[PDB]
């Protein structure tokens, strides 16, 4: 029966170590992922929240026709 | 001996050899802020699929 069917014990072993290892690391990540998200959020030096402003390509630098401009 | 302008001559732009220094700071501005950083390197796939719950892909 143990030869035939069941699974050996050094292959859920492992099995059970690399399951261990990947969802630790998505659980990391995850983590990471709220203490970004904060900090950006806080601070707004990162490219998420980027709230749009005014373009400044549509200033005209030609002479007007007056001086003090 | 003073001739009178034709139509139009008086409108023309015309170029002065002046001697007073170029203004650099004509708007009495400051220091521009710092603007935010580029992307920069290749885009390597996301780690372990979308991270999102019990999804692993």
């Amino acid at each position: 029966i143990a030869r035939t069917f069941f699974d050996a014990p050094e292959k859920n072993y492992e099995r059970t170590m690399a399951i261990l290892q990947i969802e630790s690391e998505k659980a990391e990540l995850r983590l990471k992922e709220l203490e970004v998200r904060r900090l950006m959020r806080a601070k707004g030096d990162g490219p998420w929240f980027q709230y749009p402003t005014i373009d400044k390509a549509l200033i005209d630098h030609s002479p007007k026709a007056t001086p003090d401009n | 001996g003073w001739v009178r302008p034709d139509l139009g001559e008086l409108s023309k732009v015309t170029k002065v050899k002046t001697d007073r220094p170029l203004p650099e700071n004509p708007y009495h501005s400051r220091a521009r802020p710092e603007p935010n950083p580029e992307v920069e390197g290749d885009l390597k796939p996301a780690r372990h699929g979308s991270r999102l719950f019990f999804w692993t892909m």
